[PDB]
DNA sequence: TGCATCCGTGAGCCTAG
DNA sequence: TATAATGGGAGCTGTCACGGATGCA
């Protein structure tokens, strides 16, 4: 979010998971969200 | 955005350091009535009212200005912390 | 601006005998026209009696 | 076991459970005092237990314990704690919080990046005691008591009280958030302009990162209020101060249809 | 002291009854004409605590002079209703009864 | 050993945050069995428990930076110089 | 499995 | 004005009642019409007819009786009663033994009766019993999952009227019956029927591979006695094996038409799957002693011959629409109906013992409680009765005709898969595959077609055309699926030459599958292509034009318009709009022929031919469920001459009889400075100025004084500490003046209640004696407005306790109800919508002076953002946009049918038809091209819009036949760079209003366990700051601000006084503490004997009680 | 069944009138064991539904009069065609009974309702979440109580140590307890008239102060 | 040692109601 | 306080996927 060095107490974790979960919405000849969560 | 927000995290190796700063230094102004301010007469920050400018009321706008100032200095372990509150007491009473 | 109707509490009612409501009884009457020719004068209060 | 409006009265499950759990127990001493045959003994046992486990955690094993004339099983404690509705997710990773507001927004494309719309009547109970503060230090009021006492009819409420709200909120950001909170950007805090009518003014550049529009959304609206909560809620939360994704590093507090039209 | 760990473990019998500030011997639960609880019932002010701050049941002690007298002619403490929130009560089981959690 | 993300989160270390995310009851007995003690490391046991999580301006890192300006600085220094 | 069931089937015993 | 009215389909039939499916429902089940005696078995007579007779002692009933409601609608409504009717019914008590009779008549309470409208009166709330689909009862045939070349056989009662039986052929080769979770070889079951192996044989061996698996030496060699036995045996394990109970059980398990009960759809289908003939609605009957079969053995032999392969033996589709029935309002009422008798029996059953055998009457025997509270209990507790949506007149009518799939003896929302939510082929002409709910709910509600209607047996039937040769009758036919899937079914726009098919070639179904057909294979014809959209859907002009995503989300925002006070029928109608009105019953219509003799605000007098003088009142601001005013206005004068079916009154959303939800407004199709971005709207203030969008609301506030413990709730005008400022506008006994404006804070009715007994302390003890004044007895406890509310009070009714007429419940004095109306106008924040899914929030309203204008001074009232258009492919408002410049130009409006409607020629026209009027009237009044046209077509012939290098009159002409015209910027007088789609189109004020949504605290009630904040502007509470809340605050790292949501917010008790004690004194917020919630789960664990202790780092315990629990 | 009271809670019962019928029967009467059985039995349920079916128990006696009133109710409906009146119910009930006993006895038999009824068709919401809790002080209320102490003490430091004491000793604002004349004459050493005056002229300064400042009126409310 | 089979548990957020 | 009376009764219904324990060849 800052293109720069992330600085030490960054919730990391918590970033991951949203940034992951975000577009599930979208997921749909594919295999999808179902793959996503069988992965 | 706040104003030179690029500059106040360049001073800092952690943005969350900076707010922690900027915090602490807003309660020091709350608690001293501002009469501990590193800002000369003419670097007071003001807002608008119908009777004029006046001091911004705002400790966390004037703390960031101060910050940028660098009148401040920050860090950890600089004083024991009852001698701190009591110096500042000393210096500017309640 | 203003409209007093005798026997009428509020805008929401209804007069026996008139067809319309009060609702559009004041639709009606903010498309009064009224030209004043005294150019000092600045509110005027028109009556209305009917019946029948 | 609490009475309410119209004096009625209501009470939690638990009583109902634990009433059970003491007349069966009741009715075994008196059993085994009485010296009882060992059938008689036995099924009251048998009770016992199945009261207790209705007690700690209904439905558990065998039937569900209902109340008289009805097909609602009896809430227990591990149902209490368990659960969507439980405890733990229900009112301790998560509370209904005071200073907080709700309403629908509106598309205000005047707002620069790190502001947002707040009307007049929100930010008057959003402030509430900060205006307290305000117009006692003016002399709108006496003391705190008289200026919420001011306040709280609407007819009574003069022009000066709405500059010390002015006064009040200088500087303050305030939260807007619009759920489904999906990633950290769904709450953005901004400096609040106060405006009449009833609706929030969201700035066009969030509506991306929110996934909000204009067909009737509604945003929650937050007060930080200690200093560090507004160090914390400036600093780190300003609308401006998050233009990339953290997601993947581009920005995504770019132009939407309208701009990227006209350009 | 401040916090730092949260333990959780297993109750005996004994810790159960160390908590309890006395046995719920009867299943009533308040009055049908007062509305106040009923003695030895679910919710008795001798055991959980008064109704009222500083005030025992019948009203013979009623300000924060008293503060630990447990008076003589109704048997509450005078404190802070609040503890009605935190102190518990227990049951006295004929036979023992298996916790469900530890059995299925 | 690979797990899935349930039974990660269902097998870490906090009991607080075990129980707070699936299969409150097992997670509780076991836990009650085990007698084990929840050290706060994580967000979501600062969080039931109310306190301040151990990031951002939680971080112990960053917690106990102090303030201070030049004109106080430099009388502490010259009080603590004068013993 | 049924406790009615079972104290009905303890009672026919005797 | 004229109404031209396009379309060559003509409809040989029209819409049925639209309410019918309630109205003939409930007419149905009553049966209060019909005399007693010529009564059929069915509704409330087949419940009586099947909980009697009552045995031992007997108990015999002979007919019911309903009487006439003790209260019309109207007052029912007033008085929160439940308009209903007495049930009565004579039962004649026999004894057996002695020939004793003694007759009588009691009454078994009172029966909610259904009002004009196919709406019920439940406690004065107007409530609606929405139909439920399910599967139909039956015998079906489905694949077994595991096995391919298997398949399971399932035999379905009605629901609560018998269990399932499965019928699979195992691994092992033996047939088993599964019922009650319980397996068992169906072979058993067959020699309890008196099978034996002779007859199976001879019956089923034609398929050589299955009767071996069904022989069973052991169980031929047994007795059907000895059979019946070891099957209970097999049924229930540890009941002893008594002969006369296995025979009770066996019997109510599968003979007893009491306790086992196909529906009569269910036995049409068995017999028409099977092949067989039933003698009633079981599986099996007992007669002369034994067991006789009737559905067992043809099932089997069906299932063999279909695990087998002969001709003629299908699976089911158990989603088609002749499997799938509708239980209406007279079934489930009907059941509850029955339930409660059978508990009413019960009663009665135990009351034939005790007592004095000797004495005994019907009227002693009977307890009627049972089915009175299960009556109630359907009524006012179900699912399926819902509180009537009746915002508008479509709404309530929309809301009768929905089909749920949920409710009780039904899905829940986890057990929806895909195949329910799926659109059915056999859904065309039957179930709106438009019309559903977005999100969770998206194929379980479901609306009934407009021409569709529900059969005796409960599937929805559609109607068609016969064909013979190439002739299309005017005879209908009203078929169900199952019977249309037997026949060529051509289009309904298929052309044609007076009766005759036109073409060579035509567009048909067989089956719902497409197919192109010559004109002697086509056996019917569809109707109309209404047939195939629900009401709402029919509403949306240029239909054929609307993606269906789009189509659905106006379809349902119809539901969702407030009656405005100056209403208009849309400039592009679709034809159903008067239908809407009169079958909703909005409008009022004249009996007969005849002449106005009366006409008032409040009620109109007709004097017909037959020379009796009628009267109508007219409801006059009646408040709905949803708070929009019901109002009829008079549309006739006095002396004129009206016939049967004319109008007479206009109901609220109702302009002379055609249905107005909105208004017809000049709306620009542009980008404007960003205020319609991201869909927001824009809107002139001259919409404002005449009351364009404004309606009439009134919302109810009620008050009661009861009695205490410690003295009289008294609702009086004397108030402690009050001002007569604060008391102005009180009568004399505290109750709101009618009339009065009441603002945010204000007294609607006074009210003292008595102090809880309390010691004040010394502080109010010190000031008590300062001040020298008594604190009084009582307590301000007065109704005031909430915040955000006000109006006008338009009444108020006041009940107390020993005046005539009057009964509250125990202990109320006093109620007081007091009637706050309101005009609220547009405002920004209100939700506008167009009937093809556009749908926005009135962002910025603008003076008329910035308003995008004509070059004739016209300005716009709606501007629209075109990038809201091509996402959505909803191009229907665009057609609409341009026949209504047609329209509002030449003065008159349309009837453009759906996929009949207006084509693009003809659009055409009719804008040049109106470009006439629009340029010739300025070139007549001595003007011609504007230097800023002539800029504009410049610019637009660059854009390939009109050809270069004819006249500019010509050019303007050749843009306005493309709907687009010169618009002038009022802010510059400069022109928009292009020409822009101006025109009339209808737009409706949804009921989602900012006055409704906008609310704020600070501080307020908490919750008592929890001591969180309360939920919902209702309660003043608080948001919900949830997981995914914290979750952002943390991906933040704003630790104090998430601390303060944890804590200071709602729940630290301590920290949250200190907090607002800190912000009203001036100092920064204290640190917090302790969460009371988490104490909270500390003493729950406790309670489930679970040890928390909180540690400091040297392990040693730390009191969060703070020693408040610890000995 | 269904008196409040289940299958085996009423077996258990009538097995506890079973074992009084055992201790009780007098075979030399030469009457079958069930007939005693059966009136104890049924007298054993009986009470045991009446003694535990209510969370607000109620006196048997009481419940009596209750189930009388039902009946008489049901009756007076089913002779009726509509449910009756308290006025027709206490003609019904006879001598001694009124409406207004009648309505009382109605309110008394009213059994509590469950705090986690369900409130919407779908399993998100409970009753009790919309009860807000009435005894623990808002923070309004607690600020408005810390506030006026601080301006009482202001007040008070207006006034001399003695007699802002005398005011203090005798409104409880020390020891909680409100100490008589002659207390706070023997604590000051002075006559009781003495402290009287003192406390008369402490309360005029009070008034006096007041009137000039209105710093507590707005305190009462 | 390997499978079927059973039981238990979980299945989005905010609003209102 | 005594005629005799001697084993209940509602079920319920269109999901699904996985993980872990039990149950058989
Ligand atoms: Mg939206
Ligand atoms: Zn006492």
């Amino acid at each position: 979010s800052m293109a720069r060095p992330v600085s030490i107490g960054e919730a990391v974790g918590i970033v991951a998971a949203q940034s992951i979960g975000e577009p599930g919405t979208q997921l749909t000849i594919t295999q999808g969200l179902p793959r996503v969560i069988e992965l | 955005a706040e104003p030179g927000i690029d500059k106040l995290f360049g001073m800092v190796d952690s943005k969350y350091r900076l707010t922690v700063v900027v915090a602490k230094r807003a309660q020091q102004l709350l608690r001293h009535g501002f009469k501990n301010t590193v800002l000369e007469p003419e670097e007071r920050p003001k807002m608008q009212t119908l009777e004029g400018l006046f001091d911004d009321p705002n400790a966390v706008t004037w703390a960031m200005k101060e910050l940028l100032t660098g009148r401040l200095v920050f860090g950890e372990n600089l004083v024991p912390e009852d001698r701190l509150q009591k110096e500042m007491e000393r210096l500017y009473p309640v | 601006t203003s409209v007093y109707i005798e026997d009428v509490l509020h805008e929401f009612s209804t007069i026996p005998g008139v067809k319309e409501d009060v609702v559009e009884i004041i639709l009606n009457l903010k498309e009064l026209v009224v030209r004043f020719l005294n150019p000092s004068l600045q509110t005027v209060t028109l009556l209305l009696k009917a019946e029948g | 076991m609490v009475q309410v409006d119209g004096g009625r009265f209501a009470t939690s499950d638990l009583n109902d459970l634990y009433r059970r759990l003491i007349n069966r127990n009741n009715r075994l001493k008196k059993l085994l005092a009485q010296g009882a045959p060992e059938i008689i003994i036995r099924n009251e046992k048998r009770m016992l237990q199945e009261a207790v486990d209705a007690l700690l955690d209904n439905g558990r094993r065998g039937a569900p314990v209902t109340n008289p004339g009805s097909d609602r099983p009896l809430r227990s404690l591990t149902d209490i704690l368990s659960g969507k509705q439980g405890r733990f997710r229900q009112n301790l990773l998560g509370k209904r919080v005071d200073y907080s507001g709700r309403s629908v927004i509106v598309v205000g494309p005047q707002l620069k990046l790190h502001q947002c719309g707040l009307p007049k009547r929100m930010a008057l109970e959003l402030f509430k005691p900060f205006l307290l503060k305000k117009m006692e230090e003016k002399g709108i009021a006496p003391n705190v008591k008289a200026a919420r006492r001011m306040l709280e009819r609407q007819r009574d409420i003069k022009d000066e009280v709405w500059d010390a709200l002015e006064e009040v909120i200088h500087g303050k950001v305030v939260l807007l958030n619009r759920a489904p909170t999906l990633h950290r950007l769904g709450i953005q805090a901004f400096q609040p302009v106060l405006v009449e009518g009833q609706s929030i003014q969201l700035h066009p550049l969030v509506c991306e990162a929110f996934n909000a529009d204009f067909d009737g959304d509604q945003m929650a609206v937050h007060v930080p209020l200690s200093s560090f909560a507004q160090a914390e809620a400036r600093i780190q939360m300003l609308s401006a101060h998050n233009l990339l994704s953290p997601a993947s590093g581009e920005p995504l507090a770019k132009p939407s249809r309208d701009i990227i039209l006209g350009l | 002291k401040e916090v730092r760990k949260v333990r959780i473990a297993l109750a005996s019998p004994e810790k159960i009854r160390s908590w309890s500030y006395g046995e719920v011997e009867k299943p009533e639960t308040i009055n049908y004409r007062t509305l106040k609880p009923e003695r030895d019932g679910l919710f008795d002010e001798r055991i959980f605590g008064p109704i009222k701050d500083y005030e025992c049941a019948c009203g013979k002690y009623k300000r924060q002079r008293f503060e630990g007298k447990v008076c003589e002619r109704c048997g509450v403490e005078v404190t802070k209703s609040i503890v009605r929130r935190y102190r518990m009560g227990h049951i006295e089981l004929a036979t023992p009864a298996a916790h469900i959690w530890f059995v299925k | 050993l690979l797990m899935g993300v349930t039974k990660s989160a269902l097998s870490t270390k906090s009991w607080l945050s075990a129980a707070s995310f699936q299969n409150t009851t097992h997670v509780l007995t076991e836990a009650a069995i085990a007698g084990k003690k929840d050290e706060l490391i994580g967000l979501k046991e600062n969080v039931i428990l109310g306190r301040l999580i151990p990031a951002g301006t939680g971080s112990d890192f960053v917690r106990f930076t102090q303030v201070v300006d030049q004109k106080t600085l430099k009388a502490i220094e010259e009080a603590r110089k004068e013993a | 499995s049924d406790p009615v069931r079972q104290y009905l089937h303890e009672i026919g015993q005797v | 004005m004229e109404i031209k009215r396009f379309g060559r389909i003509r409809e040989v039939i029209p819409l049925p009642p639209l309410t019918e499916i309630q109205v003939e429902s409930y007419r149905r089940a009553l049966q209060a019409d019909v005399p007693p005696e010529k009564r059929e078995n069915v509704g409330i007579q087949a419940a009586f007819r099947e909980t009697f007779p009552i045995e031992e002692l007997v108990l015999d009933f002979l007919e019911y009786r309903l009487g006439e409601p003790p209260f019309p609608q109207d007052e029912c409504r007033e008085k929160d009663l439940t308009y209903q009717a007495p049930l009565y019914a004579r039962l004649q008590l026999i004894h057996k033994d002695t020939g004793l009779i003694k007759e009588d008549e009691v009454f078994l309470g009172h029966i909610p009766l259904m009002t004009e409208d196919g709406s019920f009166i439940i406690n004065g709330a107007d409530r609606v019993i929405v139909s439920q689909i399910h599967r139909s009862p039956g015998v079906y045939f489905t694949p077994d999952p595991a096995r391919p070349g298997r398949y399971i056989a399932s035999i379905i009662p009605l629901p609560k009227r018998g269990p399932w039986i499965d019928l699979e052929v195992e691994p092992n080769g033996v047939v088993s019956m599964k019922v009650n979770k319980r397996k068992f070889p169906l072979v058993l079951l067959l020699r309890v029927l008196g099978y034996d192996q002779e007859t199976l044989a001879r019956e089923l061996g034609a398929y050589g591979e299955l009767v071996q698996g069904l022989m069973d030496e052991s169980v031929f060699a047994m007795r059907p006695e000895e059979a019946l036995i070891r099957l209970f045996t097999l049924l229930r394990p540890g009941d002893p094996p008594k002969r006369d109970k296995a025979v009770a059980y066996v019997y109510g398990l599968i003979a007893d038409p009491r306790r086992y009960d196909l529906g009569e759809a269910g036995r049409y289908k068995a017999e028409e799957k099977l092949g067989i003939r039933l003698s009633g609605r079981t599986l099996a009957r007992f007669e002369d002693g034994e067991f006789k079969d009737e559905v067992f053995l043809p099932t089997l032999r069906y299932l063999f011959a279909l695990t087998a392969g002969v001709p003629g033996h299908e699976v089911d589709d158990i989603d088609h629409l002749g499997n799938r029935r509708i239980r209406t309002v007279g079934e489930l009422m009907t059941d509850q109906f029955r339930v409660g008798l059978a508990r009413l029996a019960r009663g009665v059953r135990e009351r034939m013992l005790m007592g004095s055998e000797d004495s005994l009457t019907p009227a002693k025997l009977v307890n009627s409680r049972p089915l009175e509270a299960a009556i109630r209990e359907f009524f006012s507790r179900s699912q399926l009765s819902q509180f009537k949506d009746e915002t508008n007149p479509l709404s309530s009518l929309r809301h009768k005709r929905r089909i749920s799939a949920l409710g009780p003896g039904g899905l829940t929302r986890e057990r929806a898969g895909f195949d329910v939510r799926d659109v059915h082929r056999t859904h065309y002409g039957r179930i709106c595959p438009v019309e559903t709910p977005e999100g969770a709910n998206i194929g379980l509600i479901t609306s009934l077609a407009a021409y569709a209607r529900v059969d005796e047996l409960g599937f929805i039937r559609t109607p068609y055309r016969r064909v013979v040769g190439g002739v299309v009758t005017d005879e209908v036919v009203y078929m169900t699926a199952t019977e249309e899937d037997r026949y060529t079914i051509a289009q309904a726009n298929t052309p044609l030459e007076g009766n005759r098919i036109a073409a060579e070639r035509v567009v048909a179904r067989r089956k719902g599958e497409p197919v192109i057909v010559s004109p002697e294979e086509v056996e019917f014809m569809d109707v109309s292509p209404k047939q195939v959209f629900s009401v709402n859907t029919n509403l949306i002009p240029f239909l054929e034009h609307d993606d269906a995503n789009r189509a659905l989300m106006g379809s349902n925002m119809q539901t969702q318009a407030v009656p405005l006070i100056r209403a208009q029928a849309p400039v592009v109608m679709t034809g159903l709009e008067e239908r809407v009105v009169r079958d909703s019953l909005a409008a009022l219509y004249a009996e007969e022929d005849g002449e106005v003799a009366k006409v008032d605000g409040n009620r109109i007098v007709v004097r017909y031919e037959d020379g009796r003088l009628v009267e109508y009142p007219l409801r006059r601001f009646y408040r709905s469920n949803q708070g929009t005013a019901l109002d009829q206005r008079p549309r006739v004068v006095v002396g004129q001459r009206v016939r049967k079916g004319d109008l007479l009154a206009d109901g609220p959303a109702s302009e002379n009889g055609f249905l107005a939800l909105g208004q017809n407004v000049l709306v620009a199709i542009m980008p404007f400075d960003g205020y319609n971005f991201e869909d927001a709207i824009v809107i002139s203030e001259e919409l404002l100025k005449r009351d364009f969008y404004t309606s009439i609301h009134i919302e109810r506030y009620e008050i009661e004084a009861r009695d205490t413990k410690l003295g009289p709730e008294r609702i009086t005008r004397d108030i402690p500490h009050l001002s007569e400022a604060a008391l102005r506008d009180l009568d004399e006994e505290g109750v709101v003046r009618i009339g009065a404006e009441v603002k945010p804070g204000d007294i609607l009715v006074g009210r003292t209640s008595f102090k809880g007994e309390s010691e004040p302390t010394p502080e109010e003890r010190l000031l008590r004696s300062i001040f020298g004044e008594k604190a009084r007895d009582v307590k301000d406890t007065s109704l005031r407005v909430p915040p955000g509310e006000g109006g006008i009070v338009v009444r108020t009714v006041r009940l107390r306790r020993g005046d005539p007429g009057v009964e509250l419940k125990p202990g109320v004095r006093e109620v007081v109800r007091v009637y706050v109306a309101q005009k609220r106008k547009l405002q920004v924040g209100d939700k506008l919508a167009n009937r093809h899914g556009n749908k926005g929030v009135v962002a910025k309203i603008l003076p008329v002076e910035d308003m995008p204008h004509l070059p004739d001074g016209t300005p716009v009232d709606v501007i629209l953002n075109p990038l809201g258009v091509p996402s959505r492919m909803n191009l229907g408002q665009i057609l609409e946009t341009h026949l209504g410049l047609a329209g509002y130009f030449l003065g008159q409006r349309y009837i453009s049918p759906i996929f009949d409607g207006a084509k693009e020629p003809e659009i055409k026209e009719l804008l040049a038809q109106a470009f006439e009027v629009y340029f010739g009237k300025r070139k007549g009044e001595g003007f011609g091209v504007d230097k800023r046209e002539v800029e504009v077509l410049r610019r637009a012939e660059k854009l390939g819009l009109v050809t270069p290098g004819k006249t500019p009159e010509e050019q303007l002409k050749e843009l306005f036949l493309q709907g687009k015209v010169v618009l002038y910027d009022g802010r510059t007088g400069e022109p928009i760079e292009g020409p822009i789609v101006v025109g009339q189109m209808f737009i409706m004020k949804l009921y989602h209003m900012v006055e409704d949504k906008m609310h704020a605290r600070s501080t307020g009630p908490y919750s008592l366990i929890t001591q969180q904040p309360l939920g919902g502007k209702a309660q003043f509470g608080g948001q919900r700051f949830g997981e995914m809340e914290v979750w952002a605050l943390e991906a933040y790292g704003a630790a104090h601000t998430l601390q303060e949501m944890l804590t200071l917010k709602s729940d630290d008790i301590e920290g949250r006084n200190a907090a607002y004690e800190a912000i009203i004194k001036g100092e920064d917020v204290p640190e917090p503490s302790v969460p009371e919630s988490f104490r909270v789960l500390v003493k729950e664990l406790q309670a489930l004997a679970l040890d928390v202790q909180t540690l400091d780092e040297k392990d040693n315990p730390v009191d969060i009680f703070e020693g408040l629990a610890s000995k | 069944t269904g008196r409040g009271l289940s299958f085996l809670d009423l077996i258990q019962e009538g097995n506890q009138g079973l074992i009084r019928a055992v201790e009780k029967f007098e075979y030399k009467r030469r009457f079958k064991f069930s007939t005693y059985a059966t009136w104890w039995i049924r007298q054993a349920i009986n009470r045991a539904i009446a003694d535990q079916a209510r969370t607000i128990r109620i006196p048997v006696h009481m419940v009596e009069t209750i189930n009388k009133l039902s009946r008489t109710a049901r009756q007076l409906q089913q002779e009726l065609g509509r449910e009756p009146t308290y006025e027709e119910i206490a003609e019904a009930m006879g001598p001694g009974w009124d409406a207004k006993r009648v309505e009382e006895t109605l309110k008394i038999a009213q059994e509590p309702v469950s705090l986690e009824t369900p409130i919407g068709d779908e399993k998100d919401s409970f009753y009790g979440d919309f009860i807000p809790d009435e005894h623990l002080p808002s923070p309004v209320d607690a600020a408005t109580q810390s506030l006026l102490s601080e301006e009482l003490e202001k007040a008070l430091s207006k006034l001399s140590e003695r007699e802002a004491m005398v005011l203090k000793l005798r409104k409880g604002l020390i020891d909680g307890r409100e100490h008589t004349l002659e207390e706070v004459g023997a604590f000051f050493g002075v006559t009781r008239e003495r402290i009287r005056q003192i406390e008369n002229k402490a309360l005029r300064k009070l008034k006096y102060h007041e009137s000039r400042t209105r710093k507590l009126r707005d305190f009462l409310d």
